[PDB]
RNA sequence: UUCCGUUAACGAACGAGACCUCAGCCUGCUAACUAGCUAUGCGGAGCCAUCCCUCCGCAGCUAGCUUCUUAGAGGGACUAUGGCCGUUUAGGCCACGGAAGUUUGAGGCAAUAACAGGUCUGUCAUGCCCUUAGAUGUUCUGGGCCGCACGCGCGCUACACUGAUGUAUUCAACGAGUAUAUAGCCUUGGCCGACAGGCCCGGGUAAUCUUGGGAAAUUUCAUCGUGAUGGGGAUAGAUCAUUGCAAUUGUUGGUCUUCAACGAGGAAUGCCUAGUAAGCGCGAGUCAUCAGCUCGCGUUGACUACGUCCCUGCCCUUUGUACACACCG
């Protein structure tokens, strides 16, 4: 559409498409009114519920890397490192790593979940859905905590580690921390089911 | 890896990453960086970024500076 | 006859842009808006550049000026402040229909580029280091 | 000029520049102190002393007025206690009072009446000179 | 060495302004020095 | 013959301040003065914390006073004999001015 | 080998569990659109929301 | 290139690591610090990006010169930390194996004397005029 | 217990709300050489240089200046408008508009009845008792309140590479400043000193001087490269200066050295829903000096949820009671 928009202005937001239906809704990279360049904004989000769900997808994956304590408060550092992974993406795939980023998040969302019920007066857990825009929540969330804690104490640094995570969780192998506890909840929940 | 404890350790200064090591190592996509491969050629930090700067005199691959002194790779053209 | 000298707002950073009918020159305390210094935040202050265009600044010098705020407050205010800037120019000595374009363009990619954002840090009460939390209680 | 210059880039030239443009005295403590209480090393670079001066300039620059108090309070920084919550700590008084004397007997800044320093106009010459020879 | 004007103690004073008088005094007679308690 | 004057005006509440400030503004401007103000001058908020409680038991409960000091200023172009002649008006309780010879 | 499954939620019915962290919706499936379930869903879903769904035949029941 | 790359070198009873920058292997030795490391190095006039086990032994005898002899260099008092001596009254740096010396010979007149402190320690519990309640 | 409405009740009184303070909007009004734009006039420096153009300096019978700053009066939001639900009542959910659509955000104040809640150690507030000269009265000296096998509570510093160190870069707000004598509380400026801190000229009872707060986090370039390392700064020695009439059980601050535990913490448990948590610094209180505390202030700035009565509790109704000091019955 109208979209000579690139955030970083270098990694066009166009061509790219999200694989899942149900998260069409919940990943703000398609329609004209979702392109940013840049993956800070002041925006008064939370301030009413489903807001966040147009937050940009970058944004949001933006947010949960500023944690733990030693990093609460500071989106430069984050950004900052969002930009060094999105430009390594781009220097090992070639491709654009806006749809590295989105086809990880499809790739990585858990579509079920083993919960606390209570029935008939009797509680205990069962198997239940999951929401797609809770499945966005836990996607960014476990992707990045994967790469926080593999970046732990070690020489190699968190562009890169979360670089490695990113590429290999959308190539779909089970070679990160994000696919492997994903297919945990998963199994938990089929047993449970 | 022991990679500046090691750096005096007249392999590394006389063969190692002189094209031998870090000529290939970029061509597993042709351009993997010097950073990403920290690990994937296991040898870690400024026995590295220092081979980086001597690479870049010697004018085999592209460099590209920033924040966290995050720097890069590039392998032929 | 072009002078408007337009102001926007953050935290506690403002920005006001005071304007002549130049050529294309935008400074920021004398420093060219090329060397405004996040360098991450570095697109945000050519983002309504960015979207109207420099041909939308071919006639326009902004002598910008901020003072108070952080960094991140100041970068956001100089975008609200070139932003109502050149609309109001517009408005003012262009065309009203000219300026709604520019009204458009802005608002169509974010609503907080024309609209002073009503937050503030809100006070710190006792019982607590923090506007909102308290101290850990203790029972025994 | 100096205020198109990116302001990392003109110390650099300008610490280049009060290298090779003629010469003067210099202390002979300058590898020795920390040029600060809350430092824990002395400078890393060696021309420390000459980066130090390249700031200071462009601080008489585009500030009017400053005294050895103003550098001092400006060129602290964050004091690490230990144990106890770090705070703010002024920098040093001879590190900074030796350059502005350094660059008061090149004549490139002086001492105003009314208190503080000032540029002079051939040091401004100066300064927008090597401004201009920046990329 | 130094009490409140009001009851002569030592402790709990309020010695900005230079009131001289300690936290209970203070409030005791605070409505009529003309510490209107806005907030 | 024709002097520079200041006059200082001080307060503890608003409602009070503004009836003398349009007071000696209207008084200079009935006999045509060179009068400027009645220049508003940021409030000081003077403030003191105290724990409620005389004894020191029960939760930490704190409350803050505060009196608010208003500070007024106006020059005029007068002799100070006519100065006295518009400041013998009535003043209203608890405002303070301080009429100053200046450059 | 089952093939996941989608659906839309025409309406949210309520919100179980014994914390209330479970909604109760109703889903139509867009396979077949004349199949309406009950069916558990956690997290915040809104009507029109489209869920993945991996095994389909479970239903829940009304208050669960 | 390390034809001769040294792992341990093994100045002043210490075994300086021969794997660390000079910087901050010459640390190893207890009576001097991170400061005064650099001191050294500034004023013995060796190349700064020069890991340990690739220099060469002249320098290693100017080092030992400037450690033993650091005041001739002009060097101050006040980098020196036996300043103002009682024992005898000058300014030296002492070095790995003397401070241990040293500080006996400092507790060791506290004993003789009786002094608070030099009971304190002999108590064993905190010299300085801290709590003792909830620490130590 | 807000209202509609029902109605052996009618009509009322408090609390809620209403009220006040701060914050958020106003190119609308009042003004402001103790606020600041704007223009011109010269000056300085860069320059197709000769003018122009860019950035600074200084001053005014420059404003047919008040946008930025201040502070007064006001204006503004009312669910007002629309859709849907609801007896189409009370209202609710949604949408445009708008600065504001959880009363817009945060507080202040805050009812009846009570507690053997705390305070006789805030008080020439106090009843009764004790003491009342060889004093539990008053003043002085020295010590003590800080002692340490240990257990608990609030906190600070961390356990690092989203880092530390060393350069460069530059952004606030809240407030504070006795005749304090021979310049003296905040201290600008010059000088000496590595530092600590000294000397001299002074400024300010203050939008005037401090400070137009030149804060840090963060940003940038290098140094360290996974190692209890350059993380950590505990401990301890040497010495230097200031506050004090007095520094010892180191008041504090420097300088060199000494370089501990701590590998993200068991059972358990706390605080928190938008500029909020958390990170980061400043100011005030205390103060001759000592701030890891408390109260204020801003800076950067999120994840999650928009629910439920499962845990702990609260309010109403019904029900049961062998309880009333009331289930700790
Ligand atoms: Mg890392
Ligand atoms: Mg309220
Ligand atoms: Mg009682
Ligand atoms: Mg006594
Ligand atoms: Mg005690
Ligand atoms: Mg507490
Ligand atoms: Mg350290
Ligand atoms: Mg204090
Ligand atoms: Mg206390
Ligand atoms: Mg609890
Ligand atoms: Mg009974
Ligand atoms: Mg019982
Ligand atoms: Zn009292």
């Amino acid at each position: 559409p109208g979209g000579d928009v690139k955030l970083f202005n270098r990694w066009t937001f166009e061509d790219v498409q999200v694989s899942d239906i149900s998260l069409n809704d919940y990943l703000a990279v398609t329609s004209m009114k979702h392109y940013t360049f840049l993956p800070h904004s002041a925006g008064r989000y939370s301030a009413k519920r489903f807001r966040k769900a147009q937050c940009p997808i970058i944004e949001r994956l933006t947010n949960s890397l500023m944690m733990h304590g030693r990093n609460n408060g500071k989106k430069i550092m984050a950004v900052r490192i969002i930009k060094h992974t999105m430009e390594i993406i781009h220097l090992l795939t070639d491709a654009n790593p806006i749809q590295i980023i989105v086809d990880a998040i499809i790739n990585s969302g858990p579509r079920e979940d083993a919960t606390r019920i209570g029935s008939a007066g009797v509680v205990r857990r069962q198997a239940v859905d999951i929401s797609p825009l809770r499945r966005v929540n836990q996607a960014i969330y476990l992707l990045t905590t994967g790469a926080r804690e593999s970046a732990f104490r070690n020489v190699k640094t968190i562009a890169e580690c979360l670089a490695d995570e990113l590429i290999n969780a959308a190539k779909g192998s089970s070679n990160s921390y994000a696919i492997k506890k994903k297919d945990e909840i998963e199994r938990v929940a089929k047993a449970n089911r | 890896g022991k990679q500046k404890e090691k750096v005096n350790n007249a392999v590394l200064f006389d063969q190692a990453t002189y094209d031998k090591l870090l000529t290939e190592v970029p061509k597993y996509k042709q351009i993997t960086p010097s950073v990403l491969s920290e690990r994937l050629r296991i040898n870690g930090s400024l026995a590295r970024r220092a081979i980086k700067d001597l690479m870049e005199r010697g004018l085999i691959r592209m460099v590209s500076i920033h924040s966290s002194q995050q720097i890069f790779t590039r392998a032929t053209n | 006859p072009g002078t408007v000298q337009c102001f926007g707002r953050k935290k506690t950073a403002v920005a006001v842009a005071y304007c002549k009918p130049g050529r294309g020159l935008i400074k920021v305390n004398g420093a060219p808006i090329e060397l405004i210094r996040p360098e991450m935040l570095r697109l945000k202050a050519f983002e309504p550049i960015l979207l109207a265009g420099r041909s939308r600044f071919k006639d326009i010098d902004m002598r910008i000026r901020v003072r108070g705020g952080g960094k991140t407050s100041q970068i956001y205010s100089i975008r609200q402040a070139i932003a109502k800037s050149l609309v109001a120019y517009y408005q003012k000595y262009v065309d009203e229909a000219a300026k709604k374009e520019v009204k458009e363009i802005f608002a169509r990619y974010d609503r907080t580029l024309l609209v002073a954002d009503p937050r503030r840090c809100e006070p710190k009460k006792f019982g607590g280091r923090g506007a909102r939390a308290r101290f850990q209680k203790s029972y025994r | 000029t100096v205020k198109d210059v990116n302001p990392h880039e003109f110390v650099k030239a300008y610490s280049a520049h009060l290298k090779r443009s003629g010469k003067m005295e210099l202390p002979e403590w300058v590898d020795i102190v920390k040029t600060a209480r809350f430092k824990e090393l002395p400078p890393s670079d060696a021309d420390w002393y000459y980066i130090r001066a390249a700031s200071m300039a462009r601080k008489i620059y585009l500030r009017q007025g400053i005294g050895i108090g103003g550098f001092q309070k400006i060129y602290g920084g964050r004091q690490r206690n230990g144990s106890r919550p770090p705070h703010f700590c002024k920098s040093s008084g001879a590190v900074s009072r030796n350059i502005l004397q350094e660059l008061q007997k090149m004549g490139i800044i002086d001492v105003d009446p009314k208190g503080g320093r000032l540029i002079t106009s051939q040091g401004r010459r100066d300064l927008d000179q090597v401004a201009g020879t920046v990329p | 060495s130094r009490v409140c004007r009001v009851c002569g103690n030592s402790h709990g004073l309020i010695r900005k302004y230079g009131l001289m008088c300690c936290r209970q005094c203070f409030r005791s007679n605070a409505k009529d020095i003309g510490f209107i308690k806005y907030r | 013959v024709q002097h520079r004057i200041r006059i200082t005006l001080s307060s503890k509440s608003v409602k009070n301040l503004e009836k003398v400030c349009s007071d000696l503004v209207k008084g200079a401007k009935e006999k045509q003065l060179k009068v400027k103000g009645p220049v508003r001058m940021p409030t000081k908020v003077l403030n003191i914390t105290t724990r409620k409680s005389p004894c020191g038991e029960g939760t930490n409960t704190w409350d803050r006073f505060e009196m608010r000091v208003h500070k007024r200023v106006i020059d005029l172009v007068s002799s100070p004999d006519v100065v006295k002649q518009i400041t013998s008006i009535t003043i209203e309780p608890g405002v303070e001015v301080e009429v100053t010879i200046s450059d | 080998d089952t093939q996941v499954k989608l659906a839309v939620v025409v309406k949210v019915m309520g919100r179980t569990g014994s914390r209330g962290q479970v909604t109760q919706v109703r889903v139509k499936f867009l396979d077949d659109q004349n199949r309406l379930i009950m069916r558990n869903v956690k997290g915040p879903v809104r009507e029109g929301d489209i869920l993945t769904l991996l095994e389909s035949e479970r239903e829940a029941r009304r208050l669960r | 290139a390390g034809e001769e790359f040294q792992h341990i070198l093994r100045v002043l009873n210490t075994n300086v690591d021969g794997k660390q920058k000079i910087m901050f292997a010459l640390t190893s030795i207890k009576g001097v610090g991170r400061r005064f490391s650099n001191i050294v190095c500034k004023k013995a006039d060796i190349d700064m990006n020069k890991r340990a086990g690739e220099l060469s032994a002249e320098e290693m005898d100017r080092l030992m010169a400037v450690v033993h002899n650091p005041r001739q260099f002009k060097v101050p008092d006040w980098f020196l930390n036996r300043k103002k001596d009682y024992k005898d009254g000058r300014f030296s740096q002492v070095v790995s194996n003397a401070v241990d010396m040293k500080l006996r010979d400092d507790l060791e007149r506290l004993k003789k004397i009786r002094n608070h402190r030099g009971l304190r320690h002999y108590w064993g519990v905190r010299v300085r005029g801290q709590h003792t309640k909830t620490t130590g």
